[PDB]
């Protein structure tokens, strides 16, 4: 965000989405809809005794929060690619699956059960953190910078390589392709300079 | 500068002399208003139903 | 829906020939673009930028670049991240040996005075910002708490460090000293010894002086070659006319700087109407040097488009003597008198002096 | 046009009026909301105005090619200089099909953000009328009205 | 293409069948006798609320539905956009085989 | 296995130095070396320095403390010297209390031994000496600008093409980040291996080559890419540079140097970079690349390296100078 | 161990010079002392680190 | 002494700059 302020390079920069970028975006909107839904589990468990019990959603609370900034370091790491940065982030999942998966395993201790709200809803969050796990080590598995030999990355697509190609929609990540984001900027323009065929 | 702001007009004048001219007093009072009234009934009808209904 | 947009398909071909608005003209009016601009500045956006990582592994580049408001935002997120990720880990570990259970029992806790995640906070204060109050002791109970103090000790040191580095290069800037440099806000052609010259004035204003100043003068221009290698930017070095024959200047009074126009100078073919208002052409000038105080090197971007270049005039006196100490009158810095010159070329003025020459001798 | 653009603005002057008689709250939200909507269609229409016109300066020329080679079509194969017009049309083309599409995504644009809007306005409404309608038992009629 | 853009509007209209559905269920809950009880379910320390008793406070049909908005009203768009660069792409295709 | 580089397209020096009659200077060195080492290898001598300090310490705190025997447990008939000590890990939270000037409070520092104050005195001289020596190496670590260098970049091969009649080495040089690297300053050097009259061999001959700036000065102003061209006259040694002979495997090098110090820390920065005979080109030229959109200005780095062809005289830059001269010469009579 | 104003500079001293006795602590009760607590340090420590700066 | 000296033997530049706009540059 310091950079930005000044970033006359991504005035008219480029970039090169990792591959599985499709699945990883799909896979946060649908633990981000079920995060929603053990915070409103959380917010009405407490309904019966006289204590708030923080303990049932602010950890779903700060999961949330967590997978924004994920999503958003994820697309940061994307225009820039850079990617051996993300080993933070790598660990980050594998790290909060481990510890996810032993809450799940407990469960199935004191017999919880699918008939608990709480049981589905992590047994369906485990599943999508191993998912995006599965994404995270994909993108080692391609690009290989952590692996011994060279990495094997692509240049960006010769299409975005044109200095005249200003109609950005068949490739922008996938949350500004279903809302057409990247339209905003141009449309400051129409209100600046006249939209003519230059 | 001129040209832009001359472009960035909406022709108030242009609606004015295009809908006073022809409906004069009469048309535009029975158009405009009809248009009211039927929104006020739309308004009404799903007031009177909710009403009803409770 | 409620629109009529799909209903007609079809189209009338009768009315066509539509064109001459004469609105666009207009907009060709508009300025071109500068190189560097006035106050440094330079005008120049990258396009195509591949990024490929190397704009954020020189992160304390980025760090000591940025502007006073976001360097103490990163500044306060850098330590509160910090003493609140380890907070978290002392309020777990102390909670895990069941310190935080109340009336436990006779049990030493691993932490004393951890009541809360409250103050567990204010231990992690406590540890990292090295203030140590007595209410939270470390005891010598579980080798977890003994890790962790160590681990929070050596990263808030180092946390210290890169802090004080990059508020160490952050006060010892040069952009707040570049600014304090004054030129002319247009230069001036006039004939000194016979010939030719594009003078110019700079000055100081801190009382500060510049070490091992340096006056770089490039003329920017889209040049073709006789191959036709044409060059959208052909920038072009050019002397000082300076008598020793090095380009460094002492500037400590409104020094008066002007390259001789010899049959080297790329100025060689200017006229008084070659240099109106739409003219493509721009003169640079970079004067380097470093600050006395910190030992900083510095530049002083600045440029003069034709529009500025201004024919036979010649820059005011501006230095006279006081009582007992010089005087420099800054009002008239920039002021160019009037002074008749020749209105010729450089070359016709050559040629028409040499034949001269010539023909009396 | 005039009585579908009265009857739309005047159908959302209708939802907005219920909205507020039944949550009286949602006005405090209305106000925010409103001159961000404001904002959205200041913009698209500076947008708008120049993407249509510039579309039906696109395809004047375009048909008027089709047209003229239909006259000449003799004599452009006589000198065997069909490449360049099927460049000339291979951009007549190009042209109207970016302004198209970049009309297209203006579209998508506003609608999308005004669609957002509105789903914000679904959620204010929802839990302003619920909110008052379990604590201030709040007739459940006027509810079911804000809602739809 | 073609495809996509019809599977993206069939999941639109079918995610926008839950506004009707959903103000349903917020009115029924909110107009059952104006009955206010806890979830009267407990587990081992924690509430633990069942299949049905989530569906239970209208907040979050509520929630639940300003979420199907967005996927309804975001799906669709992405339906319309498919189309019409399809049919934009038609045309091109069309004005080129006939020249 | 061919032909090794003297240095690598990004800088990365390739000559390896071999029987030096090591004086243990290298490792006398220390500040230099630990300004050198990678970050981890940084942090883990900071980590190893002072962990070693608190332990050693430690050690003295507890053995101080053994020998007034105050960790032998005892209730009213001692008077303590070091307080609530009771064990080696109390002394070794002790010394860290004390070091990193935490001071936790519990373990006081009484009047009783003096040896502990002695003690005392040398571990805050110690501390602090240790921190002073810690930050200056990590200030010194930060003001690097070797990350700095990878955005001065050159293009990837230069070619050899007329302009202005003659014949002259260009090349492409640029920029990627948005400050302004003052006091810019272009070397460029042949590599060779020349011999002599006198029978002298230089395996690896290094000869200075003007950059053909107007000024006559090596100083350049860099805010766009740049043509750095040698213009190649009688004294240049590439006066006898055939097309032809240009295959891969010439005995040929450019080294060219770009310094100039940075404008945010004050550090002066190389970008070196060479070009082997392959990586030459005959006759070809770089494309315009400084588009102007009205109101600003731009650049294509899409085609920072890329190059089309124009036809020139395919002879040695002697040949074409002794062939023109002919010509001129001709046309005079 | 707050009393008069007397007090609080001397906690005041303690806090931001860092030598943090301990008779004068900082509790969990109210959040608005840890805010300032907080704001303290980092004021602090911005001042001492660019007075360290201009020293050098 | 009727004589100013640009620069003392001191070092000392003699020189009293006026007339500056000034913006604030000493603080
Ligand atoms: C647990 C229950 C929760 C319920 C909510 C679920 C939400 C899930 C949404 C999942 C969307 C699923 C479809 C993803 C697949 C996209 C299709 C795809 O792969 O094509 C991508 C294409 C462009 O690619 P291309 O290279 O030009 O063509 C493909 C290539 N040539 C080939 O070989 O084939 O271009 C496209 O086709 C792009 C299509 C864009 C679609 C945008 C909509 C995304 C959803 C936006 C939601 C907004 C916020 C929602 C928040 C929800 C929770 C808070
Ligand atoms: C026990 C607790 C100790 C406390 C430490 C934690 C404190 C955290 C707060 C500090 C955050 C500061 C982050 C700064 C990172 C900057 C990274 C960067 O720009 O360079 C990344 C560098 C690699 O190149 P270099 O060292 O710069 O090159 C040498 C150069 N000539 C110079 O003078 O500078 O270096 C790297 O690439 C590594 C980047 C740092 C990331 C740390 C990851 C831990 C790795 C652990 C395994 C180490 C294995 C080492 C094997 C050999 C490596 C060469
Ligand atoms: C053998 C080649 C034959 C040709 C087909 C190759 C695959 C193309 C399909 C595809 O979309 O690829 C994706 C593989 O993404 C995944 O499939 C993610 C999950 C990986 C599973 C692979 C198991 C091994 C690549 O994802 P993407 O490039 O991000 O998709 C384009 C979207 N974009 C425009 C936003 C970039
Ligand atoms: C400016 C800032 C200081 C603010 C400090 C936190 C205040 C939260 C208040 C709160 O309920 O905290 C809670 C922690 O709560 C958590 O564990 C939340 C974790 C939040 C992480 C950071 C999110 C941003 C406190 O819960 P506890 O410490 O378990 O309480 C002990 C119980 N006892 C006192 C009865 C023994
Ligand atoms: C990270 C650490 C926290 C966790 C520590 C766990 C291990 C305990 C070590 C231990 O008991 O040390 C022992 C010695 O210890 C030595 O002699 C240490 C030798 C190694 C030090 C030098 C390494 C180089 C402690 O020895 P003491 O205190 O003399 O034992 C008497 C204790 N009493 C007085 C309570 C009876
Ligand atoms: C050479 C003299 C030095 C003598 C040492 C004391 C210096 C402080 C003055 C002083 O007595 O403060 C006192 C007043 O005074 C103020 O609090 C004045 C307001 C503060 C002004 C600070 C600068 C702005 C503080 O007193 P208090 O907290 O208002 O009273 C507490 C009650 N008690 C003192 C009985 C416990
Ligand atoms: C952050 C990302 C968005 C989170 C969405 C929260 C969905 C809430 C649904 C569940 C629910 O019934 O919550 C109601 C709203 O709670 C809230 O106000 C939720 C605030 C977020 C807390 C974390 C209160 O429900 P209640 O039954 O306690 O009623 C309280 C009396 N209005
Ligand atoms: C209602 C649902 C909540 C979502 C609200 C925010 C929607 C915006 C989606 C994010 C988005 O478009 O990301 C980037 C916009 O960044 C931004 O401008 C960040 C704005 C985020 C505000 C918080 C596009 O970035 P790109 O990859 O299309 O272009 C990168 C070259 N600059
Ligand atoms: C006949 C079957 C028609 C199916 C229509 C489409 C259903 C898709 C969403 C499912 C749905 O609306 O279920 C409701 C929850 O809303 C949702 O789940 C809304 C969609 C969630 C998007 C994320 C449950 O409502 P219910 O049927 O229990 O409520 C009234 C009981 N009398
Ligand atoms: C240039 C036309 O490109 C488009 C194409 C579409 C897809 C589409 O179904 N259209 C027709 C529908 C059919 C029945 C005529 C239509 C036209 C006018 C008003 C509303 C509608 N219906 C839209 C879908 C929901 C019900 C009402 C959308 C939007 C656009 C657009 O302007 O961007
Ligand atoms: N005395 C001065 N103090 C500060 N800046 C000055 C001074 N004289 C000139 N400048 C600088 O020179 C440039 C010219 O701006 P301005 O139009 O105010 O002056 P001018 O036309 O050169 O006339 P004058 O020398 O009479 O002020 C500006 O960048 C201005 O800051
Ligand atoms: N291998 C080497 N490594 C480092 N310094 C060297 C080396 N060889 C010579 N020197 C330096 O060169 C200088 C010459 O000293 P000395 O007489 O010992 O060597 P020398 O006569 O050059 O050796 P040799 O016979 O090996 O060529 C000294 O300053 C010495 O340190
Ligand atoms: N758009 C760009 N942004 C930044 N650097 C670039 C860009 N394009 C090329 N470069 C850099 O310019 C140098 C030479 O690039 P050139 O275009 O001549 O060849 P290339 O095929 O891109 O080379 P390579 O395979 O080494 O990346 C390299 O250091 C390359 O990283
Ligand atoms: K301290």
């Amino acid at each position: 965000w310091g950079s930005q302020s000044s970033k006359v390079h991504i005035h008219h920069s480029t970039w090169l989405h990792f591959p599985g970028h499709n699945l990883r975006w799909i896979l946060t909107f649908i633990l981000l809809f079920v995060l929603v839904c053990e915070i409103a589990e959380g917010i009405l468990s407490d309904g019966v005794t006289e204590s708030r019990h923080l303990h049932l959603y602010m950890p779903a609370g700060m999961a949330f929060m967590a997978a924004i900034t994920s999503v958003v370091y994820y697309h940061n790491i994307e225009t820039s690619n850079f990617p051996k940065l993300l080993i933070a982030l790598l660990i980050y999942w594998t790290l909060a699956f481990i510890t996810k998966t032993i809450k799940f395993v407990k469960f199935y201790d004191h017999a919880i059960g699918f008939s608990q709200l709480r049981f589905c809803l992590t047994g369906l969050l485990v599943i999508l953190y191993g998912m995006l796990l599965l994404v995270e080590v994909n993108v080692i598995r391609v690009r290989r910078y952590i692996f011994f030999k060279t990495p094997r990355e692509v240049k960006p697509p010769e299409d975005l390589q044109d200095l005249g190609v200003r109609f950005l929609q068949p490739f922008v990540n996938l949350l500004s392709k279903g809302t057409y984001w990247w339209m905003n900027a141009f449309i400051k323009t129409a209100h600046k300079k006249p939209i003519d065929l230059r | 500068l001129s040209s832009v702001l001359h472009q960035r007009a909406k022709i108030p004048w242009r609606a004015c002399t295009k809908y006073l001219s022809s409906a004069g007093i009469l048309l535009l009072s029975l158009l405009v208003f009809s248009q009211l009234l039927k929104h006020m009934v739309l308004v009404a009808i799903d007031y009177w139903l909710a009403k009803w209904t409770d | 829906m409620l629109s009529r947009k799909g209903i007609i398909p079809e189209e009338y071909v009768l009315t066509r020939l539509a064109e001459d608005p004469t609105e666009p003209r207009y907009r060709t009016r508009e300025r071109r673009a500068r190189f560097v601009s006035k106050k440094g500045n330079c005008n120049v956006a990258h396009k195509n930028i591949r990024e490929q990582g190397r704009f954020l592994q020189d992160v304390f580049t980025t760090l000591v670049d940025l502007k006073w408001p976001h360097t103490l935002l990163i500044f306060t997120m850098s330590f509160l991240c910090s003493w609140l990720l380890f907070a978290m880990v002392w309020w777990l570990i102390a909670f895990a040996h069941g310190d935080l259970a109340p009336g436990e029992g006779t049990n030493v806790p691993c932490v004393t005075s951890i009541h809360s995640f409250s103050s567990a906070f204010l231990f992690s204060i406590e540890v990292q910002v090295t203030i140590g109050f007595g209410g939270r002791m470390v005891t010598e109970e579980c080798p977890l708490a003994i890790l962790i103090l160590i681990v929070q000790n050596i990263v808030g040191l180092m946390i210290n460090a890169i802090m004080l580095g990059c508020i160490f290069m952050k006060t010892a800037q040069a952009h707040r000293r570049a600014e304090t440099l004054i030129f002319s806000k247009h230069a001036v052609i006039t004939l000194r010894h016979g010939r030719l010259c594009f003078m110019l004035r700079v000055g100081d204003l801190r009382k500060s002086m510049i070490i091992s100043a340096t006056i770089h003068m490039q003329v920017v221009r889209k040049t073709t070659s006789p191959e036709g290698e044409v060059v959208p930017l052909h920038q072009v070095d050019i002397p000082m006319e300076n008598g020793v024959g090095g380009n460094s200047i002492f500037l400590v009074a409104p020094l008066i700087i002007y390259h001789v126009i010899d049959s080297n100078s790329p100025l060689y073919d200017l006229a008084p109407s070659d240099l109106h208002h739409h003219q493509d052409l721009e003169i640079i000038v970079i004067l380097e040097g470093v600050v006395e105080t910190t030992g900083i090197t510095t530049q002083a971007r600045t440029s003069y488009l034709a529009d500025e270049i201004l024919w036979g005039q010649r820059f005011v006196p501006i230095v006279a003597e006081e009582d007992g100490r010089y005087s420099v009158d800054y009002s008239k810095f920039g002021n160019t008198v009037k002074v008749p010159t020749p209105l010729c070329t450089a070359r016709q003025l050559d040629e028409d002096r040499s034949l001269l020459d010539a023909l009396t001798l | 046009t005039l009585e579908c653009l009265s009857r739309s603005t005047l159908l959302c002057v209708s939802a907005l009026t219920v909205i507020s008689y039944v949550t009286p709250v949602f006005l405090v939200a209305l106000l925010p909301l409103a001159v961000v909507c404001y904002f959205i269609q200041k913009y698209f229409r500076v947008a708008s105005r120049d993407l249509q016109q510039l579309d039906d300066t696109t395809q004047l020329p375009l048909v008027s090619h089709f047209a003229e080679t239909v006259e000449g079509l003799t004599t452009i194969r006589a000198f065997r200089y069909e490449a360049r017009f099927q460049q000339k049309l291979l951009e007549y083309t190009d042209s109207n099909n970016i302004a198209s599409l970049f009309l297209t995504a203006a579209n998508r644009w506003l609608e999308v953000c005004m669609e957002y809007i509105g789903a914000c306005v679904v959620l204010i409404a929802a839990a302003t009328s619920i909110s008052n309608s379990l604590h201030r038992e709040l007739s459940a009629g006027l509810v079911g009205l804000g809602l739809t | 293409r073609l495809i996509l853009s019809s599977t993206f509007r069939i999941l639109a209209d079918l995610l926008g069948f839950a506004g009707p559905l959903c103000i349903f269920g917020i009115v029924d809950h909110l107009g059952k006798e104006n009955h206010v009880f806890q979830p009267k379910t407990q587990f081992l320390g924690v509430y633990f609320v069942s299949s049905q008793e989530f569906l239970g406070n209208a907040y979050v049909l509520a929630v639940l539905l300003f979420l199907a908005l967005l996927l309804q009203r975001t799906f669709l768009q992405a339906s319309y956009y498919v189309a019409i660069e399809t049919g934009i792409n038609l045309r091109g295709a069309i004005q080129t085989k006939i020249y």
